[PDB]
């Protein structure tokens, strides 16, 4: 399809038709974005060079704009010499505008040709030309070619020095020539020369714009060359303490902010003390605000740990200031000092912390302005950090939040509810204590609300579900009453049900899904809601289990499995090629298989009493048997259960690496499920069977204070209980499983206590990344295999492009693509499989690291079979830490 | 000398500032590694010691990240998958120690004993990671006896400078080992783990060492297609390698690896007759390489590279990966 | 239409074919707006752009309504202390907030060159006109033509809206005649002259299509003669006086005229031949040869 | 509950550990009612109760507030300041709040020795912000500022500068042009945090010639860091260098400092051609008074000959090497004085040597 577009663009560019030519040129970037293939990009860039060589001086500007726009698609050009020659063939003209456009184009290409001496000579010659636009274009190209190309930097530094110090150029030309010195970080001598030049320029050209631009260049050089950053900080502090202008002070403040953002470890105690002394002597508010912002940025890193008493006094003084931003920065500094540092007297500061938070709550409660909401969010995330890094003051902040919830005109209560939900994820006693007040607010909030009643109700329901644990009391009926006669917004109640299913409340989820099943404006969403309702019903019926019960447990398991089958059927009935549901189907199917394995296990444990000893005793005496102790027919069932659990754990590990887009919570939930499955497998392998097989004691710590959810803590406690009950009964009784089946069934029931936790990735699937993997084999439009001599060779020439529908750097980053290739026989040779060896020796596991969004490897294979074969390839993207991340593109070609 | 004083300040900051939170130490190590890499890329005559310190700090960072893994915070006898980032980090640490020991020339005995202690700590970490997932108790005895044998060999080879190192893992293990030889390997590796957590951070002494890199001379270097004419039966053609710089007698030390597009890989041994040394401190390797394979039906690619040799067996990537001519047979 | 062109080019992610067709229609219908040197200064140079905007617009540029600058222009205290810093502090705008300031900048350019004015004020006015030429250039050209009047107390032709001005660009060459010794205003008038010559070419090309409901050779001859007359007027402007030769406004004006003539010769190599066949006084021979 | 409000405040200040949240909620409700302006007659009662509690107990109460419970006291002071700033209705409770803050500061400046500005810092800042009144003279403030600068005082100098800035922002009167230079020199010598604001107020709406004063200050006072600021005033209120006084500007440009090349570039690229020719002919004239530095004169002439406006868009570097046509014509005595000063300045040879 791209060939037709290239052909039509060529036909449009053939005739003159200046309008049509400009149209084609400005449409070329869309063709680049649609097809990132290297051959098409190379051909299009060659055609652009052709139309740039001869033109009416206006197509050249459009081609320059296209080149400046499509910069990432520039390194994937095969023919570079001819392109550069066609671009440079127009710089010898006498037209200054044409030469300026050519210089700007060359500067835009400074990432693919950093060693072409002709371009360096042209920039050197046209830098001191008698013009106005050509000089600016030469300056731009010189900056671009001085970014890279250390040789060009050492060749242009002296010329820039003379052109700046020649006192024969206007102030604007010097202001434009100064930022060229930023790219002098190639050698120590270059850095020293640029530093001396900038010092001389500051001491000899005292002016607002001049000093501003020179200091910006100097700090960019110091930040790109981390050799003299303390001297930079000292100079900035000296200019903050001495220079009386206001613009230079704000420039130095933003400079220190950038330095703390990028390189915070180079700071010392003297620099912080000097900055605090300068902030204490500032009579203005914006300057003190910027200095405190720099201090807050610094205190969030190891600088606050290396500093450890002026910063503490400054933070205590600016915590109760009149303005809100300064107080927010002060309380942020105080919270960071409390969390990071662990001094003795600083404990008292904790008081000054919590009450200080109140100073940020009574001023941004009913203000309704972004300037107040920013400080409110700052204080709220600071309180979250203080509560998650120090549980000693977890109640002293939640009580203030509860008391302040009554002092908002339905504007800040959403943020307070978000803060409460984020804090309650660690300790459930806060939710146990504040559930009553949350229900009181939910009851008194249903009076009247129009502006943002939807989000407010959603946040209230979310924090209530987080605080609650059962949601089976009158509170559920009260929430239903408050949501029924009020506005029946489908999205609000849908989000409420989603949060209820996420937190584990399944009764409210089932009620809301039943209420939403009757109002669906389509068919796919109807099946989705029906599947959610069936899953919630099966979850609720799963909780209907009693401790030490085995009669009704089988009926509950059977009805839950029936509801799960109905739900997965209604869900796969909604699976469409457009936006397919792959994670949900697999997750539900694996949950169903796990529960079926548990049902088989409990059925075998119950049938163990159905005359199992005398069953296999007719062929061999099972009593006192050294070969197979207590040999019975139950051994086959135990082995089947063990292999089923092993396959389930393998499928869990596969599903973990098959998503690549799940959040931390969903990955942790999958890991916990696989851990429970492996624990049940270890219990059925080491306890029910012979204990002399492994006999490995779990003498190690577990369940550290790092779980960010109550479900994870409950799962870890159940794991610890199972381990402590299995480590003691290992060598107690005979392996006929007299008391081992009892504790096994108790562990099975304990694992079924927590119903489930549908994590965030189950809905709103974001970060949709995909590798195209469009190889370039011989032309094969039909399904007929490529005619090969079967003896010479067979090439692949595989190449793939990554495509991210959402923000790439959100959760994980693509670093390596472990391309794999295999071959097998299609036709049956002797058996149902390919052959005795299937010709799967040719693997060639290659590990390519694509620097840009493109990669290309070379694959081969040698086969001497006159039949038809099958060639398949896999992406297997690798992240930064390093995980297989088995993707499922499944690109299969016959020959 | 701003670079020298800056390097000294960075090293003393890494050495002194060590009693803090694990995340703070990790981010400090990352920042110092980035700074040392930038200094090595910028400075030329002070690039060897800078790269050495950067590699040592990367080793320490990977170690402290392996010790802070979530596996010890979760159930031990499960070890489902992708839960310990140290199973693949111990090999990287061993390779990094091998590179720091063999690639650099100007090494001192203090650096040798420090890097051997680091290698022993890496072996102990590998032992811990393997025992955390090993199910059979019988193989545990084998690897535990092997580790004790390596410890005995180390303490027998290194007699001096032992009372110099204080509170270090090696001396603590040497003082505690008369008692660890009487219990089960389970509690043995348990005591080994609880001791290695907060053992020490040994300081490495800087020197005038230099790296061992090669060049990209135009001899069969990157160029246009230039598909040569040859057949599938006999050899395709012959190529010329590049020069060498600061290799510390590259004779019988430098290998030449050829990575074909197929799964096969050939490593031709060096020829001592062609090693020229008229530029002491810089060398040159002009050796004929033999290439031959069946027909390819295309001109996909080929890979030729230089490596290093060890006592028993190991390889070091020195030069940038330089592709050769297509030479379609 | 130029502001819409710019705001459509600023949105390249969406609006796929719309901006493309809009530019393809602008390049054919309005060639006088597609001049490269008109909207090429907006390209990035070294990143110093917008830096002074973000660092020198917080403490000021908040109480400088156009009426204040207007009342500061015309007053008994004709001192250039306040108006200078006022017109200088607003040069950091994004060329989109100067639309209300364009009317104040115009209608006072003729009063500017009265007597004893500094050099930085004229340079700032020229820079403001250049950054205001990237947006709404047609209305700006019309206002500058209507502002640069001879002011002979008698009204002969007024406001030159769109017809009496685009038909014959020579009106931009019959101004107050005091701007001849003024490099910035002369450069402004040269830019307007080039734009109006291109606009007249386009207008004639469009008018020969909306008629007879040969003429093409007549239009070509008229355009050639008009370009030759413009070149001759620009050459006669280079004459020293009516009765140092290197350090004066005359030198800068001659250099700007030579630059415009070089651009015209690069655009069309036939007008140079036509002018040389028409001839010009010899006093301009050592200037054009060494200047073009 | 306005009667028991003072008792509740005293209990929360001394030892209550519970009434802090109630007091904060009441203050927030009062602030919200004052912002809504729906007959918020609650701030006056709280202010009167606080004033009564401070008048009853002023020594032990202030000590307990600055030593035991500092966070609650600072929060209450901030809430009171916010209420007094928002509810600006004829400044009803502003005078009482200012008096209470002054009494608290006077009680803490003698009874609080260990907790030096621990909790009274907010009160001191509020008192300093509220003391920024406006002077009613606007003519004798210069003498007071000069006296405060000569007496080596910091707070008095800051108060005088604030009063002068307020008087300048108010209705402008007939300012003096005698002590302004001395005040500027004192503010440049001493560490002044509002030196730029004072200079802007003194050169914004003054009935004098600020350019000559700034030139004299830059030529006499040794202002290290602030010199560049003065350079700004040399390019903001002075478009042409030679506009008011030619002799002083010529002495400042060419003399027998640091900002010399910047001002030279400004005079080269911002002056009109008649003025430039006049400066050239008066500088290169026959004069043995040494009123011009040849070191700057040479490159000044070299820049005036090579002005980029003189060579706008002609071909780059295509001259006739046999003879240069485009030259700058000079006279006899002008060239004589030029070669005389050139041969005279080339005889110093401090460290250049001979080559």
């Amino acid at each position: 399809d791209a060939n037709s577009a290239l052909m039509e663009l060529d036909k449009g560019l053939r005739s003159g038709k200046l309008g049509e030519q400009c149209e084609a040129v400005v449409r070329f970037p869309r063709l680049f974005q649609k097809y990132p293939f290297p051959i098409l990009i190379n051909s299009a860039f060659l055609k652009l060079a052709d139309v740039f060589r001869v033109g009416n001086n206006f197509l050249r500007l459009c081609v320059l704009k296209v080149t400046q726009q499509s910069e990432k698609h520039l390194e994937k050009i095969l023919n570079v010499d001819e392109f550069v020659k066609r671009i440079f063939s127009v710089i010898h003209s006498n037209d200054p505008v044409a030469r300026a456009i050519t210089l700007r184009m060359l500067g835009s290409l400074a990432s693919i040709i950093p060693e072409r001496k002709n371009a360096h000579h042209s920039i050197r010659q046209s830098l001191d030309s008698h013009d106005n636009v050509e000089v600016e274009a030469a300056v731009f190209a010189a900056a671009n070619f001085s970014a890279q190309s250390k040789d060009f930097a050492v060749g242009i530094c002296n010329k820039i020095s003379e052109m700046i110090q020649g006192l024969a150029t206007p102030v604007d030309l010097k202001l434009k020539l100064i930022p060229i010195l930023q790219h002098m970080h190639h050698d120590a001598i270059l850095a020293s020369s640029a530093r001396q030049l900038l010092q001389q320029l500051v001491t000899s050209y005292p002016s607002t714009k001049m000093v501003i631009v020179s200091l910006h260049t100097f700090t960019l050089l110091a930040a790109s060359s981390l050799v003299d950053t303390p001297k930079q900080i000292q100079l900035l502090l000296q200019y903050l303490k001495n220079d009386p202008r206001k613009a230079v002070k704000r420039l130095a403040i933003q400079d220190l902010k950038l330095l703390a953002n990028k390189t915070p470890h180079t700071w010392s105690r003297e620099n912080i003390q000097a900055l605090c002394e300068c902030a204490l002597q500032t009579p203005y508010d914006s300057l003190k605000l910027g200095m405190l912002s720099v201090l807050s940025t610094l205190s969030g890193t190891i600088a606050i740990k290396h500093y450890f008493s002026d910063l503490v006094k400054l933070a205590q003084e600016c915590c109760y200031h009149n303005n809100r931003g300064i107080a927010a920065h002060g309380v942020r500094v105080l919270t960071n000092i409390t969390v990071s540092c662990q001094e003795k007297d600083l404990l008292a500061l904790e008081q000054d912390a919590v009450f200080g938070l109140e100073s940020l709550l009574v001023l941004c409660s009913q203000d309704d302005s972004p300037g107040a909401q920013a400080t409110l969010k700052i204080a709220l995330n600071c309180m979250v950090k203080l509560a998650k890094g120090r549980p000693h003051l977890s109640q002293s902040v939640v009580e203030t939040l509860l008391t302040q919830l009554h002092s908002a005109q339905d504007a800040a209560r959403i943020l307070m509810c978000h803060c409460l939900a984020a804090i309650a994820m660690q300790l459930p006693v806060l939710g146990d204590g504040m559930l009553g007040d949350l229900m009181e607010l939910y009851k008194v909030i249903g009076r009247s609300a129009t502006d943002k009643q939807q989000e407010l109700l959603v946040s209230l329901a979310t924090v209530i579900f987080v605080a609650s644990q059962k949601a089976l009391s009158v509170e559920s009926k009260a929430v239903i009453k408050q949501q029924l006669e009020s506005v029946s917004n489908g999205w609000t109640v849908y989000r409420i049900a989603r949060q209820a299913s996420r937190m584990g409340n399944h009764d409210m989820a089932k009620e809301l899904y039943q209420s939403l099943l009757t109002q669906v404006a389509s068919e796919h969403f109807y099946f989705w809601l029906n599947s959610l309702k069936e899953f919630s019903h099966a979850e609720q019926c799963l909780t209907g289990l009693q401790e030490e019960n085995y009669s009704s447990a089988l009926s509950c398991i059977a009805e839950s499995l029936k509801f799960y089958h109905k739900g997965i059927a209604s869900l796969t009935a909604a699976s469409t090629p457009l936006n397919p549901l792959s994670f949900q189907c697999e997750f539900v199917k694996l949950r169903i298989d796990l529960l079926q394995a548990f049902s088989q296990l409990i059925c075998t444990c119950n049938s163990l009493k159905t005359s199992p000893p005398p069953a296999i005793a007719t062929t061999i005496a099972m009593t006192l048997g050294n070969d197979l102790q207590r040999c019975g027919r139950i051994s086959n069932q135990m082995k089947q259960s063990m292999e089923e659990f092993r396959s389930l754990a393998s499928r869990y590990g596969d599903l973990y690496q098959a998503s690549f887009d799940a959040d931390s919570a969903t990955l942790r939930n999958v890991e916990l499920q696989q851990q429970s499955c492996l624990l049940i497998s270890h219990a059925i392998e080491a306890l029910i069977l012979d204990p002399e097989s492994a006999s490995f004691q779990e003498y190690g710590s577990t369940g550290t204070a790092h779980a960010d959810s109550e479900y994870e803590r409950r799962m870890m406690s159940v794991y610890n209980h199972v381990l402590e009950e299995v480590e003691s009964l290992n060598r107690k009784y005979t392996p006929v499983s007299y008391m081992h089946t009892a504790c096994l069934c108790n562990a099975i029931i304990a694992l079924l206590k927590v119903p489930l936790s549908f994590q965030r990735y189950f809905f709103q699937k974001l970060q949709s990344t995909s590798i195209k993997l469009a190889l370039s084999p011989s032309p094969r439009n039909p399904a007929e295999p490529i005619a090969v001599q079967n003896n010479q060779q067979l090439a692949l020439k595989v190449e793939g492009v990554v495509q991210h529908g959402s923000k790439p750097g959100l959760f994980r980053k693509i670093q390596s693509v472990c391309l794999n290739v295999s071959s097998t026989l299609q036709s049956k040779s002797g058996q149902d499989y390919k052959i005795p060896i299937d010709n799967m020796t040719n693997e060639m596991e290659q590990r390519v690291e694509p620097h840009n969004d493109y990669f290309s490897t070379q694959f081969l294979l040698n086969f001497a079979i006159l039949g038809t074969h099958n060639i398949t390839v896999e992406s297997s993207v690798k992240d930064a830490n390093g995980i297989v991340w088995k993707t499922g593109p499944r690109t299969t070609i016959f020959v | 000398d701003p670079s020298q004083q800056f390097l000294q300040q960075s090293l003393e900051r890494v050495y002194s500032l060590q009693h803090l939170d694990p995340q703070g130490a990790q981010e400090l190590l990352e920042f110092t590694i980035r700074d040392l890499q930038r200094l090595g890329e910028l400075q030329s005559e002070l690039a060897g010691v800078a790269d050495f310190s950067a590699t040592y700090l990367r080793c320490q960072l990977l170690l402290i990240k392996a010790l802070q893994e979530k596996l010890w915070n979760v159930a031990a006898p499960l070890y489902l998958k992708q839960s310990d980032l140290a199973s693949a980090a111990a090999k990287q640490i061993m390779e990094e120690t091998y590179k720091m020991e063999f690639m650099y020339s100007g090494v001192e005995n203090k650096q040798v004993v420090i890097i051997h202690h680091m290698r022993l700590q890496a072996k102990a970490l590998q032992l811990i990671v393997t025992a955390r997932t090993t199910r059979g108790l019988d193989p545990l005895f084998g690897m535990c006896e092997k580790f004790l044998q390596e410890v005995d060999f180390f303490q027998r080879y290194f007699i001096a400078d032992l009372p110099h190192l204080q509170d270090s893992f090696v001396d603590k293990l040497l003082d505690l080992m008369p008692r660890l030889m009487t219990s089960k390997p389970a509690e043995v590796v348990k005591i080994l783990q609880t001791m290695l957590r907060q053992s020490a951070f040994l300081h490495l002494p800087l020197p005038e060492q230099i790296h061992k890199a090669s060049a990209t001379i135009i001899e069969p270097a990157g160029e246009s297609d230039n598909p040569l004419r040859f057949t599938s039966g006999l050899v395709v053609a012959l190529d010329v390698d590049a020069t060498l710089e600061h290799v510390q007698d590259p004779q019988n030390t430098v290998k030449v690896q050829v990575l074909y597009p197929d799964g096969q890989a050939q490593m031709i041994h060096p020829k001592p007759a062609d090693f020229r040394n008229p530029g002491p401190g810089r060398h040159r390797l002009i050796t004929q390489v033999y290439l031959s394979h069946t027909a390819w039906t295309e001109a996909c690619q080929v890979e030729v590279r230089l490596l290093l040799a060890y006592n028993s067996s190991a390889r070091i990537p020195k030069c940038p990966w330089m592709e050769g001519g297509e030479m379609s047979p | 239409i130029k502001f819409l062109i710019r705001q459509a080019q600023g949105l390249q992610q969406e609006l796929g074919g719309l901006h493309s067709a809009l530019l393809r229609l602008l390049a054919t219908n309005y060639p006088h707006l597609c001049i490269v040197d008109d909207w090429i200064c907006e390209e990035e140079i070294t990143g110093t752009d917008a830096l002074l905007r973000r660092m020198l617009l917080t403490n000021n540029a908040k109480n400088h309504s156009p009426k204040q600058l207007q009342e500061a222009f015309s007053a008994v205290p004709v001192n250039n202390t306040q108006v200078m810093q006022i017109i200088e502090h607003l040069t950091l705008l994004s060329a989109s907030e100067l639309i209300p300031y364009a009317e104040v900048l115009t209608s006072n350019m003729s009063q500017l060159l009265n007597s004893g004015v500094p050099r930085r004020i004229l340079q700032t006015v020229n820079k403001l006109w250049m950054v205001l030429n990237t947006v709404m250039p047609r209305r700006l050209w019309v206002m500058t033509v209507n502002a640069l009047q001879p002011s002979i107390k008698f009204v002969r032709q007024q406001k030159y809206t769109q017809n009496d001005l685009m038909i014959d660009p020579l009106i931009v060459l019959r101004c107050d005649q005091r701007v001849h010794r003024c490099p910035p205003l002369m450069d402004i008038t040269l830019h307007m002259l080039n734009g109006y010559l291109l606009a007249s070419k386009a207008y004639l090309s469009a008018h020969l299509k909306e008629t007879e409901q040969t003429r093409e050779e007549l239009k070509n001859a008229l355009l050639a003669a008009q370009d030759s007359a413009a070149v001759q007027i620009l050459l006669e402007i280079c004459l020293p006086t009516e009765e140092d030769n290197l350090l004066c406004n005359l030198r800068e004006v001659q250099c700007l005229i030579c630059c415009l003539l070089h651009q015209m010769y690069i655009a069309d190599p036939n007008i140079a031949k036509l002018v040389h066949f028409q001839g010009y006084p010899c006093e301009l021979l050592p200037l054009t040869v060494a200047g073009i | 509950a306005r009667v028991v409000q003072g008792s509740p405040e005293v209990p929360g200040i001394t030892v209550r550990v519970l009434q802090a949240l109630a007091t904060l909620l009441s203050s927030p409700h009062g602030g919200a009612l004052v912002m809504s302006m729906h007959r918020s007659h609650f701030l006056a009662c709280p202010l009167l109760r606080q004033l009564c509690q401070y008048q009853r107990c002023v020594p032990q109460d202030t000590g307990f507030s600055s030593l035991f419970l500092k966070v609650l006291l600072q929060m209450l002071q901030w809430l009171d300041s916010p209420g007094v700033e928002g509810g600006p209705l004829r400044a009803q409770l502003r005078m009482l709040a200012s008096q209470a803050s002054a009494g608290r500061r006077l009680s803490d400046v003698r009874g609080g020795l260990l907790r030096l500005a621990e909790a009274l810092a907010f009160r001191q800042d509020l008192e300093v912000v509220s003391s920024t009144v406006r002077a009613v003279i606007a003519t004798l403030r210069s003498g007071e500022q000069c006296s405060v600068e000569p007496d080596l005082i910091s707070k008095v100098l800051q108060g005088l500068i604030e009063v002068r800035s307020p008087h300048l922002e108010e209705l402008l009167t007939a300012f003096f042009s005698a002590t302004a230079d001395a005040a500027s020199p004192f503010p440049a010598c001493k560490p002044v945090v509002v030196v730029s604001s004072l200079l802007l107020q003194e050169e914004e709406p003054l009935a004098g010639g600020k350019p000559g004063a700034d030139g004299g200050s830059l030529e006499a006072v040794r202002l290290g860091p602030s010199s560049g600021l003065l350079v700004d005033w040399l390019e903001m209120l002075d478009p042409e260098v030679v506009s008011s006084c030619p002799d002083l500007q010529l002495r400042l440009l060419f003399s027998r400092p640091s900002f010399r090349p910047y001002l030279l570039t400004l005079f080269t690229h911002q002056s009109s051609w008649p003025t430039l020719h006049q400066c050239i002919r008066v500088l290169l004239g026959k004069s043995r008074e040494q009123r011009f530095d040849p070191s700057a004169s040479l490159d000044f002439l070299w820049a005036c000959i090579h002005v980029p406006r003189i060579w706008q868009g002609r071909d780059q570097r295509t001259p006739q090497k046999r003879r240069e046509e485009l030259v700058l014509r000079v006279q006899g005595p002008e060239l004589i004085s030029l070669v005389e000063l050139i041969l005279a300045e080339a005889e110093t040879r401090s460290q250049d040597g001979d080559t």
